[PDB]
């Protein structure tokens, strides 16, 4: 249009729910698994 | 190359003309049409060259 | 097993992101909690358990039931929330307390409950002043409420004081609940 | 100079004589920005009240 402000939207299911692709999954979980937390002490393996 | 087809011809026998296209442009250049020859006289046979 | 019974269907989604691919799916759209509603008519005055302990969410492998059910418990209450609907582990509501109001005034006090319990809910007294309380607001008093006197119970009491009034269930009484359950079967094969 | 800014194939073999036409009409490689947002790691998702 011409004035920014009029864009808004139609119905927009938000970024909270849409849902995974999987393995953005994975990467979100390890972000917040492997750091700001823990730096792992786990004790399981590297593996 | 792309989409060829042989077809023998009676009446004329000893050629079997051969119609190939490129995939590319529309007539075959030389020094391509020559090459093309070229690799089917290790086999062709017999009298019957090609064109 | 007692849940799922029927089928996977197909979760379309399509909605969303046209040609989404179906997914199956346990079935959860049916409108259970009905069934078990009209099927437990006849079956009632299933009694009062009381609880009495902080039973982990499965009670159902102890008391009625036990084949590990973990609801018939459930659909007594009308729980809308799995979690903080059963009573929980009196530190848990202690816990529960801060992350409430860790964002904004820290530990507070909701309400002064006078005797015989007329809550209160912003209503603040003045020491070494009249005895009298006064509203959280209209500074310049003026405006006396609650001549009388009572007690606050802060934070932590209330959500123990909440959670802890949310112990008693119904049964089925560990009697019906094979015969019931053998009802609530039928009315679901009725309908389809 | 020293450059090596393009390297090009033909199809096959073009022996004699050859010409590239290129096929925008006249144009050699064009561009276009990208904005690369910064990725925001984090769901704490704290709320106000």
């Amino acid at each position: 249009p011409v004035n920014y402000q009029l864009t808004r939207t139609a119905n927009a299911i938000p970024e909270i729910f849409v849902g995974g692709t999987f393995a953005e999954i994975k990467q979100n979980l390890i972000e917040w698994l492997n750091g700001q937390n823990e730096f792992l002490d786990y004790d399981f393996e590297g593996s | 190359i792309q989409a060829v087809q042989t077809f023998t011809d009676s009446t004329k026998p000893g050629y079997a003309f051969i119609a190939a296209k490129p995939k590319s442009g529309l007539y075959l250049t030389t020094v391509q049409r020559e090459d093309i020859k070229n690799y089917l006289k290790d086999y062709n046979l017999a009298p019957i060259t090609p064109s | 097993m007692l849940f799922t019974f029927f089928d996977p269907i197909e979760y379309a989604a399509k909605t969303v992101n046209k040609n989404a691919p179906t997914i199956p799916m346990t079935d959860i759209f049916r409108n259970y909690k009905d069934y078990f509603k009209r099927a437990l008519a006849g079956y009632r005055l299933r009694t009062y358990y009381i609880k009495g302990s902080p039973r982990p969410e499965e009670l159902a492998n102890a008391i009625y039931g036990n084949p590990q059910l973990y609801w018939v418990l459930l659909m007594c209450n009308d729980n809308y929330d799995p979690y903080y609907g059963w009573i929980t582990s009196q530190e848990a509501a202690y816990q529960a307390s801060i992350q409430k109001y860790k964002n904004v005034g820290g530990d507070q006090i909701v309400y002064h409950v006078n005797e015989n319990g007329e809550k209160f809910y912003n209503l603040i007294s003045y020491d070494d002043n009249p005895y009298v309380w006064y509203d959280k607001g209209d500074k310049a008093r003026k405006y006396p409420q609650y001549e009388g006197a009572l007690a606050a119970v802060d934070t932590y009491e209330a959500a123990v004081l909440e959670n802890e009034k949310l112990r008693q269930i119904k049964i089925i009484a560990k009697s019906d609940i094979n015969s019931f359950m053998n009802d609530l079967i039928r009315i679901m094969e009725k309908s389809y | 100079s020293g450059e090596i800014i393009s390297y090009y194939d033909f199809n096959y073999r073009v022996r004699d004589t050859v010409e590239i036409i290129w096929k925008p009409t006249e144009v050699f490689l064009k561009a276009f920005l990208q904005n690369q947002e910064h990725e925001t790691p984090w769901s704490p998702e704290e709320e106000r009240g």
